[PDB]
Order: C-alpha cells, then sequence, then structure tokens
C-alpha cells in the first residue's frame, strides 16, 4: 500500500548484526538525547522491544529542488528520491544529520529545528524497478542519503552512522490518522472505573508492584496511563478492536502489564514480562467467545462512553477490582459487572511528558550510582545528563512575558500541569539526592570529568 | 535532440491517428507476440521525467522571475 504524507511509521531496518538476527527499529528518545541508537521490535516474546520511542511520522516528502526554493525565504504522496522531513512524535526533535566524531563520517542527531538542510533526506532505492519519483510501498527498502552532511544514512556494526555504507531502511506501518472515538495501540490512554487504573506513586522500595483502581486527581496522574501494544508489530497503530490481542506497557515506569496470577494481577519488571503473559484483549461484556486486520485497523471502541473489560487469554482470566480506599484490580472470571473501563485517549502533552519523565528516571539511576561508585575511593554518563537537564530546563520554563495574556496565562497552565506531572513521581526528590551526593567535595574525586 | 523526441512520439500519435482501436489495444498487449508491451505505459513515464524537467526549469527559474 501507499505510504502517504502525514502518517506514522518507523523505519525498520534489516539489521541483522553481520550474522544474526534481530529485526531492530531506528529509535533515538528525544529529549536529552540528541544521539541516535537502535532498538528492538522483533523480538516477540520472553524479552520485549520498545516500541514507543521509534514511531517517526511523516511529513515532507518534497523535491530536492523543490526543498531549495522553500529554503529561500498536505497529504501529498510519499516519493521515491525526495528530500523528507521526519520526526520523533514523542519529542517533534526532527530526524538530522550533525556535525559530531561518532572514521570521518557525521552522526545522525534530533535536532528540534524545522530549518535547514539537517532535517531532509533523498531516497536512493537499490532497485531500478522503484526509480526515484515512484510511490513507497509498505516496508520497502532504502538508503537514505542525507541532504545536509551528503552522507549516506547507515547502520554501524549499537553505533549509528552517516556514513557512504548503504543500510537499507523499511517504512514499517504503525497507524495512519486515528478517529477520534476510535481507539488504538502505541497510543496512551486512561483505563477508568467510573476513577481509573493506576499503581503506588511512591516508587520506592515497593517497586509500584501494588495495583489500584483510584478516584480524584490520580486521574490526572501520570501513573494512572497505560500504552497498549496490540500483539502485531506492523500496523500497531491500526485502530483497536473488542478481542484482539495486545500487550500493556506502562507509561511511567515503561514496564509491560503480564501474568502474575500471584497478587491476581500486578505490575511486573519489562523483563519477566511475555508476549503470552500480556495477551490481554478487551471485550464488549462478561462473555467467554479474522487477525490481523492490516491496512488501517478498523474504527470502534469509543474515546469515551464504550466499554470495554479486558478478557486476558493466558490465563483467561477477567480483569477485576479485588474488593484505605485503594480497590485493587486483579485476574479471576467474574468479579462484578463494574470494571467500567470507559476508555478515553491520553492528552498528547500527557504522553511526552510522561515519558520523558520515565525517560529521566530511567537516566538519573546509572549516573547516581556511578557517581556514588568512586565515593569508595578518594582521592560515568556526565554530558548526556547535563543534556537531559538543559532540556527539561527548556521544557520547563515559563512563558514569555513578551507576549498576549491569553497565551500567556494558558501557557502558564502548561506550565503549572507540566510541573505537578513531574511533580506526580517527585524524581525531583531523585535530584536532592543527587544534590547530597555531590557538593561533599571541595573542587576532586575522579581529578577528571 | 529533444526535436527528434517531438517527432518521435508524433510519429507514435501518427499511429493511432483514424482511431483504430484495434491497434491501440494491440500496442497495449501485444497479443499476437507471446511477448507483451503497452508502449504508452512507457510513453507516459517519458511524459513523466519531461514533466520534472518543467519542474525543476520552475524551481531554478522562478527565483530569478525573467
Amino acid at each position: 500500500q501507499f505510504l502517504r504524507t502525514d502518517d506514522e511509521v518507523v523505519l525498520q531496518c534489516s539489521a541483522t548484526v553481520l550474522k544474526e538476527q534481530l529485526k531492530l527499529c531506528l529509535a533515538a528518545e528525544g529529549f536529552g538525547n540528541r544521539l541516535c541508537f537502535l532498538e528492538p521490535t522483533s523480538n516477540a516474546q520472553n524479552v520485549p522491544p520498545d516500541l514507543a520511542i521509534c514511531c517517526f511520522t511523516l511529513e515532507q516528502s518534497l523535491s530536492v529542488r523543490a526543498l531549495q526554493e522553500m529554503l529561500a525565504n498536505g497529504h501529498r504522496t510519499l516519493l521515491y528520491g525526495h528530500a523528507i522531513l521526519l520526526r520523533h512524535a514523542h519529542s517533534r526533535m526532527y530526524l538530522s544529520c550533525l556535525t559530531t566524531s561518532r572514521k570521518l563520517a557525521f552522526d545522525v542527531g534530533l535536532q528540534e529545528d524545522a530549518t535547514g538542510e539537517a532535517c531532509w533526506w533523498t531516497m536512493h532505492p537499490a532497485s531500478k524497478q522503484r526509480s526515484e519519483g515512484e510511490k513507497v510501498r509498505v516496508g520497502d527498502d532504502l538508503i537514505l542519503v542525507s541532504v545536509s552532511s551528503e552522507r549516506y544514512l547507515h547502520l554501524s556494526t549499537l553505533q549509528v552512522d552517516a556514513s557512504f555504507m548503504q543500510t537499507l531502511w523499511n517504512m514499517n506501518p504503525i497507524c495512519s490518522c486515528c478517529e477520534e472515538g476510535y481507539v488504538t495501540g502505541g497510543h496512551v490512554l486512561r483505563l477508568f472505573h467510573g476513577e481509573c487504573l493506576t499503581i503506588s506513586a511512591a516508587d520506592s522500595d515497593d517497586q509500584r508492584r501494588l495495583v489500584y483502581y483510584e478516584g480524584g486527581a490520580v486521574c490526572t496522574h501520570a501513573r494512572s496511563l497505560w500504552r497498549l501494544e496490540p500483539l502485531r508489530i506492523s500496523w500497531s497503530g491500526s485502530h483497536l478492536r473488542w478481542g484482539q490481542p495486545l500487550r500493556i506497557r506502562h507509561v511511567t515506569t515503561g514496564r509491560y502489564l503480564a501474568l502474575t496470577e500471584d497478587q491476581g494481577l500486578v505490575v511486573v519488571d519489562a523483563c519477566k514480562a511475555h508476549t503470552k503473559a500480556t495477551s490481554f484483549c478487551f471485550r464488549v461484556s462478561k462473555e467467554k467467545l479474522k487477525r490481523d486486520v492490516e491496512g488501517m485497523g478498523p474504527p470502534e471502541i469509543k474515546y469515551g462512553e464504550s466499554l470495554c473489560f479486558v478478557q486476558h487469554v493466558a490465563s483467561g482470566l477477567w480483569l477485576t477490582y479485588a474488593a484505605v480506599l485503594k480497590k485493587k484490580a486483579i485476574l479471576h472470571q467474574e468479579g462484578h459487572m463494574d470494571d467500567a473501563l470507559f476508555l478515553t485517549r491520553c492528552q498528547q502533552e500527557e504522553s511526552q511528558a510522561a515519558r520523558m519523565i520515565h525517560s529521566t528516571a530511567g537516566l538519573y539511576n546509572q549516573f547516581i550510582k556511578g557517581l556514588d561508585s568512586f565515593s569508595g575511593k578518594p582521592r560515568l554518563p556526565i554530558e548526556a545528563v547535563i543534556l537531559s537537564l538543559q532540556d527539561l530546563i527548556g521544557y520547563f520554563e515559563p512563558p514569555s512575558e513578551e507576549l498576549q495574556h491569553e497565551e500567556k496565562q494558558s501557557k502558564l497552565r502548561s506550565l503549572r500541569n507540566r510541573q505537578s506531572l513531574f511533580q506526580e513521581e517527585g524524581m525531583l526528590s531523585l535530584v536532592l539526592n543527587c544534590i547530597d551526593r555531590l557538593n561533599v567535595y571541595t573542587t576532586y574525586a575522579g581529578e577528571e570529568a | 535532440d529533444d526535436e527528434f523526441t517531438q517527432d518521435l512520439f508524433r510519429f507514435l500519435q501518427l499511429l493511432c491517428e483514424g482511431h483504430n482501436n484495434d491497434f491501440q489495444n494491440y500496442l497495449r498487449t501485444q497479443t499476437g507476440n507471446t511477448t507483451t508491451i503497452n508502449i504508452i505505459i512507457c510513453t507516459v513515464d517519458y511524459l513523466l521525467r519531461l514533466q520534472e524537467s518543467i519542474s525543476d526549469f520552475y524551481w531554478y527559474y522562478s527565483g530569478k522571475d525573467v
């Protein structure tokens, strides 16, 4: 099928590591992370991948020469040989080459800007059958070529580089224009109780394993958000059905939910999680009754009014609350007619926020233990975490004083919301721990970084 | 020579004038031969590439006006 402008598809390279065998997608997490890397999206078994960061958005497959005049200052079909604008939807740090030493071929990296030659990539397919200036088909191989440094895109075998060597890169489908009232995977949304599904915000020795429906402001909390993954890699984002099987990645900690029939049902680390153990799926009502439907995924379940209950497959057990107010959420056939999951989509900003917060929690820690590691010998992700800091600083600032009051105030509401959101986990206190660990020194240990 | 192309495809037009659709289809599918070809697909393709010339002629000349 044709791949048009304004569509979500990942770049799945056929990246066997010169032997065997993983079909890893291109990925770069976005905020605080200019540098490119690689993530699995094919090991759909005991070691589940990380799909959320791979989701590039198609943008502008304009002609090369056409780009030249736009430099001199909306569903156009994709065609071979055009420069293409691209995106990490999570960050909107558009995919791009950048000038760094990572052997003289500059590494690709995610600049925010829609400016410049950097964010464009002409295609030069090896198949003359598909000459440049031809409509892209689903899954097609291609070698991106920088418009900027004029390097070919490449997989340095792991290391990523824009070199004169030529890796192919498939456009694996995810979603094509989601409609409101029509639920999709790879796409966060709350699991309501009437009040909604969530887990403890302590993020402590209690590894958020506890699982509870809960009302009030917890519903705004990131902890009450869930990134569903349908048991498909292609068209993961295609519209969901009340039946088709699906993975349940957590958003705030990134953990896959899985079949721990102990504690009924509970969160588990994204390592035990299994494609089998996570095989949850929606149902219209408590009932025990083709696949995959690729190419768009038919519209069905509401972002709002409609109920769906999640029957499991590996155990077959229905999800339900077990009984301060902390009603649980556990797997067995009955429970009661009141799981009340009238699903509704998460806001854009909520999700980037959240996923970023998991990125941050996902980054400080090794930094912390690693700085603490030479505290044992008085006498190390430095610059990447500095990048994370200045990124959050950017992410968290006041509206322009030189602005209209309405946008100042709305933007201030965005600020207030975002601050509240990152405060929901209190990782700031982890920062407080950091500061506690640091300024012992007069200047010192390590004597280099 | 672009003039030759002009002349060539005018020639091809002359194959088809008087509207002999049997001949036009036969150009489309070449049934007498075991092989098959649709010429016209290809002239479309020529139109494509010449068009793409036109286009780059635009993206150059448009910035210079005159």
